[PDB]
């Protein structure tokens, strides 16, 4: 088997590529008008 | 019609520029997935000032994120509202300048400059004739002063008529952080002053302060510190998006803020600004807005405009309103603080009603003034770089990264006659 | 994307290296085989099924220490020509460490280091970690360094070289291999974080109460500081510190740039439990001159700039608050021409403990790097009896006699008299 | 009414048509298997230009699948849509040519020529009346550069008034494979050059430059580069299948690109390519088309037009779109970018509307231009050409098959004479 | 339809014929009998009921080595004529071994290859695996190399001939055996591609590891080669490269058609699954000077040609971005009239690794044959070998009273100084 395409008839890529993140890690904020809690 | 076109540099201006995506789609409607909801037409009558119709339904964001490092592209994407933006708007380096002035302005800032201004020409050129450009970015950093500042330098030679307006991040004076701040404070400030239209200050001591006295919460982070720069500049904005019953632009801010071209710094404000603590106690109405309005622990500067004389000034009242208790007011307070308001300007103010008032509010105001008590933080700033400096200490750096020494001697005397030029007006 | 590389050289950077890659392999989750049961990539690589092989050298003249790592638990985690070994020992010796055994350790060297570079770029620096009075760990240590300046030119090197003490130092011609390698990291180290074994001793006996610890538990302690250090590189928070400004906030003339560290809390289990963890305190007690990590006296040494790496889940509110009450505390005091003193910088993810070892669970940590004048002493202490020992020819037959002449001793003793000079000058 | 031949040959041509067969039955609802699916009329209106009815229901190609070593050819045939060609229409040859012209054009392309001719006049003179041809093949081998040129020469001395319109793709010179390539490139340029009405450059760094900078794909394959190739073979003849209200023809191109018979070398672009990261992003519009279009990063030729000056161009837009926007971008685009049009020429370009756009999009464009900076790449393709025959290299494979020196002289000259002639036109 | 013929002569030939069938037997699934349980037509014969017959001839004038084979495990997979045997040894005597002893073997060993090659036309080409420092290697091959020219001149004349080491030649009379061979390698060769066994020997002793190694891990390292040579051939790729694809991209003149090979990666299991082994990784190894299968050192020769073939799941997108990177470093330098000096081939299919060998199950490989002049020195220093030994008339009464006449050594050192003083005319 040749490796397959990876363009559909809309001429756009078929896989995506999962980006090289930075261990994120969430901050629980908000304030301002209300400012919750 | 028209558009204003922002651009989002550094890591301070990627948190401060993705909290103002956050109200801003809070303001028109806008779903994080880019969709629409709230069924009014007050909230995409006039959407083509900051949102473009991507043929998918959805609402992107004319904003442009750019960084030297893609640690801050990581987060404000993988938080909320990072839907919202176009991946091809994000510009990645991949050193990182290291809060080092020539490290983004000449060496490595140089051959990414050339690709982000192939996405501003992507999206300046792609309408008929935009209205202005929006510039957030830190002046204390590497990445966001000298690499935001050159893009200053050079979308001004390609568009000189139109409007050019930032908000910039000043270094702190309480506050150490990124040590060498003064080099890069310095070196972007004289060569912003020949080159942005007007310019407004954010300190972090101020949004502190505020925080200290008016909203007195307890564990203050960096997101909340943006949501009080994010609400002032939806203000400054909200009569180019919402009609009203006197309308305003930043161009008219510009002419009634500027006698002389030379000096074009501001302070902002923000009214009104309290707890739950206070939030049924007080009346929401005119006196206060005005009022808390002119003051000093309202102020997001780390100035004192009573040491000071207000210039000129203007302010942003928003939300449906009696129109003489704007401005009699207004002129009650030029009488109260004659002293405090500058001799040869009668009727410093001006004004504006923007009749859609901000969301979860009835009514609000925003404060743009040139006040002579600017100067202030470029004396402070003028002793710290002459401490480093008298002795060429942190200096190998910017000799080593191909930028010379009479560069630094004509920046600290060009930001010297910017202060010496506002004493003969005080 | 982002890697970085370690390199260890001597039998000291052995025993330092093989506990700071095992709190990498907890830090990250790496079990003693390189599997995970994505911050892996600035400091574990990647080769399919879960392998994250280590991107670190570790050199030695010996193969005493090293072919029994190869023996012990971590052996299929570490790539087995990284470990690189000879057959005698230099023994503790400047001369036998360039001109007769390096020589031909240096060729293999190189090529594992080149190997192990041109993988991927975005390589922030070289993380050197040496004893300065070994035979291998100052000779062979320095030859690294000449060979990396040659090729690899405007890349960051750190350096983390454990110097002895006025009194603990068990060796006698130390005074020799010292001195000829900062005549080696003056020129080609570009920032030098000073180490040294009683300032780790006096931490273990006053901080934890512990009274017979060994080798190994220095060894933790340190390897809690690199991985502060690297903390920004590979997990988020909120003010970013990578290698680039360990320099340019930290270094402000190029011949300065020699510098002490700090940690705290080093607090045990049966401490914790009634302190209470504030940014505040813990920031207090890595300005105190007994929490040192050098043995550098900082009352005589006036700082020209101060990194401070923030670990676990600091609000950055009271980073700002601790910070400027030790502006307004007199007794650490600060450059006239540097007013500004401070580079900060948040990370959310705790400190990582291991179990067996010394240390608690905290949920907050610092990491202070500061760079002062203080650095003077160390070097003059070196000045004493250094001369006190030259002058009579003592221990010398073994280098003239091995390659090196007669000479070399005296400009190197002249480049650290300038030093001397230096940090005089700056100090005024 | 009309048939375009399309005549397939080289190991390259072999599977970069084997992905336009596959765009063109999609587009035309062809089963693999020969029957149609779809049930639209306009789909199949114009079906005798490319397919041949084969009284057993099925639509066969009009494709001349030809090479000299019998494996690509299996592979073609065994993959998906291989199976739709005619078996007869292969050409087998057994021995190859060894990345050799000699044996390309001389002795091996010789025996197999009189196959090729054989099959390619037994389905024209069945055909009513011809309207071209459509070279497809590589010039950087043996059988493609070797015997499919001098294929080029016989039909155009037997068919003298017919279009000959070829995709050539021309070596990749920057990461150059198959070492004897400019021998290859310049000395059949030369022969091509007096024989070929209408030539496209297909570049193999200017496809890995769209599938990374456009598509950002991370893996790209051969089946992505030849499908992104197949969307210019399917967008310049899209008005010979379908309708329009402006339309065009090969016929057109060959009128309106070249004022003089030589200058028959093109550059090819098409548009929108955007990835799916950023796809709902995307505003799909005629002034995005265009502008993205007009780019360097997008053209499949690796010359750069901002170095020269576009002699002449043309555009050829498909979808249901208004047509006063099919002329005033381009006056835009004149105006603004006068300095990369040539003066002598008014007007330097000309459009057509298609009405069917290619499935899943609404709208698209690709474009044929006449431009003077493809002087750069055959003086690019002439430095390493001169070089490698100033000292003797690799000939002995050349003068071996009944050959001599002087017709590398008369290639070296005959090429250089097209790099001057482009000179004096910049 | 498509078939190739390999030849083997000499004892090293036949136990280089062993290691490369052990090798495409357990690729094509060939059962020592022959037995499948249309890509098998180059190197098996389809004969009978689903038996698959050897393309070759094993020659040996001497029976030791070859006998030994047909009572061995492949008897029944071999046709019995295909190995066909001598009676006596040529003993490392050109004389003999071309001349005298040679000349009653020739007659059966054309019949087989006629019957052989008449099978099918077309025929790929024929492969020659000759000792250069042996009797019948040297005096054999010669003589039906010639035969095999004037009857078939217009085929491929492929060689892979394994040549002594500057210090390991285990004889006496390799300068006359060598340089007689090579009078007529130089002009009746279309190919020749030399395999120095101590190369060989250093690169089992540092990659895979082996301090004792054999003459059966020698061989089966030529077996991968031979196996990534024809992998295009037997199987499909993304892009082919036929043999005839060789000589015109390596062989720019016909008197120099002296290249080299590198094999890359041969890691071993244990080293194996510690590195990514990605086509950059791997082509940087096929290019390193050490790599060598010929110790033929090229930081002192110019590259004039150079064939690349990788085998496994390569994509090309890496195969031109790290042959980029090849190009640009400084250390690698080409001759100017061959700006360009790249044939890449690719092939889908992986390399097989041999169960109890010394390799690992590898997903890609490199093959790479390079033309250079840096094989001036091999001839070089076999000049000075060669008339050390010849000027005082040692071993001369070997070859003058047994078939040759004196003045055969000076004309074959004439023509190896020529070819010396076409090399260095390519060298400017
Ligand atoms: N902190 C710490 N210091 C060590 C360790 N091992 C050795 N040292 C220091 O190194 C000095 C002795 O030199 P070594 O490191 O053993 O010798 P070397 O640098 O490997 O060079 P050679 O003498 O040739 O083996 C001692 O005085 C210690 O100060 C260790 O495990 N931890
Ligand atoms: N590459 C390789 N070469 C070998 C091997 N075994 C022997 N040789 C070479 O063969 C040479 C000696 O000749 P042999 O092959 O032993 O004997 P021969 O070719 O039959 O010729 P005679 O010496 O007359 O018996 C040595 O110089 C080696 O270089 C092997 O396993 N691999
Ligand atoms: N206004 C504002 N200032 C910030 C924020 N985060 C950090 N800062 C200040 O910016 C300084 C660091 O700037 P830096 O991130 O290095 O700038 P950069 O070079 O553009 O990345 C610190 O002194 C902080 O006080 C924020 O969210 N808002
Ligand atoms: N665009 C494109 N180029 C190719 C393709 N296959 C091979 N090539 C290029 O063509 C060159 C090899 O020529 P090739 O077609 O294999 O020789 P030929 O079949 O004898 O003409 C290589 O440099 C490849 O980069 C393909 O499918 N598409
Ligand atoms: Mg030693
Ligand atoms: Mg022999």
């Amino acid at each position: 088997s040749p490796p397959e395409s990876s363009l559909q008839s809309n001429f756009v890529p078929s896989h995506e590529e999962v980006g090289r993140h930075k261990r994120f890690l969430v901050n629980s904020r908000d304030s301002l008008q209300g400012n919750m809690i | 019609m028209r558009e204003i076109v922002h651009v989002q540099g550094g890591q301070c201006g990627n948190q401060i520029g993705a909290k103002f995506w956050e109200v801003i789609s809070d303001e028109h409607g806008i779903d994080p997935t880019g969709t629409y909801c709230g069924d009014s037409d007050l909230q995409l009558e006039r959407i083509n000032v900051f949102y473009n119709e991507a043929t998918g339904g959805r609402f992107v964001p004319r904003a442009i994120l750019m960084d030297l490092e893609p640690g801050t592209m990581d987060s404000v994407r993988a938080g909320p509202f990072g839907q919202l933006f176009r991946p091809d708007n994000f510009v990645f380096g991949q050193t990182g300048a290291g809060n080092n002035w020539a490290k983004g302005h000449y060496t490595e800032g140089a051959e990414l400059i050339d690709s982000v201004l192939d996405v501003v020409r992507k999206e300046a050129e792609g309408c008929d004739c935009l209205q202005g450009f929006q510039i957030t970015h830190s002046l204390g950093g590497g990445t966001g002063s000298g690499m935001g500042t050159l893009l200053i330098s050079k979308v001004r030679e390609e568009y000189p008529d139109r409007i050019m307006e930032t908000f910039s991040v000043f270094p702190s004076p309480k506050v150490s952080d990124t040590v060498v701040e003064p080099y890069n404070a310095t070196l972007s400030v004289h060569q912003l002053v020949e080159n942005a239209d007007e310019v407004q200050v954010i300190d972090n001591e101020a949004l502190y302060d505020i925080c200290f006295r008016t909203l007195k919460l307890t564990t203050p982070t960096y997101g909340d510190l943006n949501h009080l720069v994010s609400a002032a500049m939806s203000g400054v904005t909200c009569c180019l998006r919402f009609p009203g019953q006197l309308n305003s632009d930043l161009r008219k801010l510009a002419v009634n803020l500027i006698p002389f071209p030379r000096l074009h710094f501001f302070l902002i404000g923000f009214a009104p600004l309290t707890s739950r603590g206070s939030q049924q106690y007080r009346a929401l109405s005119v006196p206060e807005l005005t009022q808390q309005m002119f003051d000093a622990k309202n102020m997001m500067c780390a100035s004192d405009p009573r040491h000071g004389r207000y210039l000129t000034a203007s302010a942003m009242f928003r939300g449906r309103m009696s129109t003489k208790e704007v401005d009699e007011q207004m002129l009650n307070v030029q009488n109260k603080n004659s002293s405090y308001f500058v001799e040869w300007i009668p009727n410093n103010m001006k004004s504006s009603v923007c009749d859609i008032p901000p969301k979860g509010l009835k009514m609000s105001v925003t404060f743009v003034g040139n006040s002579t008590a600017i100067q202030e933080m470029f004396k402070r700033v003028s002793d710290q770089f002459t401490a480093m400096f008298r002795r060429k200490a942190f200096l190998h750096w910017y000799t080593g990264e191909g930028m010379d020494e009479m560069e630094f001697t004509e920046a600290e005397s060009n930001m010297n006659d910017l202060v010496s030029e506002y004493q003969q007006y005080q | 994307m982002r890697e970085v590389i370690s390199i260890h050289v001597g039998q000291a950077g052995i025993q330092i290296g093989n506990a700071c890659w095992e709190l990498f392999c907890l830090e990250h989750g790496i079990q003693p085989d390189g599997q995970m049961p994505d911050a892996f990539n600035t400091f574990f690589s990647e080769t399919g099924a879960g392998k994250h092989v280590p991107r670190c050298v570790f050199l030695d003249l010996e193969p005493t220490v090293v072919d029994e790592v190869r023996t012990g638990t971590y052996r299929h985690l570490f790539h087995p020509e990284q470990l690189i070994s000879g057959k005698e020992d230099a023994a503790n010796n400047f001369a036998r460490g360039h001109y007769t055994i390096g020589k031909e350790i240096v060729d293999l060297s190189l090529d594992r280091i080149r190997k192990l570079a041109d993988n991927c770029t975005g390589l922030q620096g070289f993380l050197m970690f040496n004893a300065v009075g070994g035979g291998t760990g100052s000779g062979l240590g320095c030859l690294l360094l000449e060979r990396l300046s040659v090729d690899y030119g405007k890349k960051s090197k750190l350096n983390f070289c454990s110097w002895p003490s006025p009194q603990v130092s068990t060796a006698v011609v130390e005074p020799y291999n010292s001195v000829l390698s900062t005549h080696s990291l003056l020129e080609h180290t570009d920032v030098a974080v000073m180490l040294d074994n009683e300032a780790i001793y006096d931490i273990c006996r006053r901080n934890l109460d512990i009274e017979r610890p060994t080798y190994t538990n220095l060894n933790r302690l340190i390897a809690q500081v690199i991985s502060s250090l690297t903390a920004s590189l590979r997990f988020d928070g909120a003010l970013n510190v990578d290698v680039t400004e360990f320099q340019t906030n930290l270094v402000p003339y190029p011949r300065i740039h020699f510098m002490l560290s700090s940690y705290a809390p080093i607090i045990s289990a049966e401490k914790a439990y009634h302190e209470q963890l504030s940014v505040a305190e813990i920031t207090n007690s890595a300005f105190e001159p007994a929490s040192m990590m050098a043995k550098c006296d900082p009352r005589h040494g006036k700082y020209m700039a101060c990194c401070l790496m923030y670990r676990g889940d600091v609000v950055p509110k009271d980073v700002n608050a601790a910070v400027a009450t030790i502006k307004t505390k007199r007794t650490i005091q600060f450059v006239d021409w540097c007013p500004t003193g401070f580079k900060c910088g948040i990370n959310y993810q705790p400190p990582t403990v291991v179990p067996g070892g010394d240390l608690a669970k905290v949920m907050r940590a610092v990491c202070m790097i500061s760079n002062s004048t203080a650095i003077a002493e160390v070097f003059s202490r070196m000045d004493h009896k250094f001369d006190l020992m030259y002058a009579k020819r003592a221990f010398v037959h073994w280098y003239v006699g091995e390659g090196m002449e007669e000479g070399e001793f005296s400009e190197a003793r002249e480049d650290l008299a300038a030093l001397e000079k230096d940090y005089e000058e700056v100090g005024i």
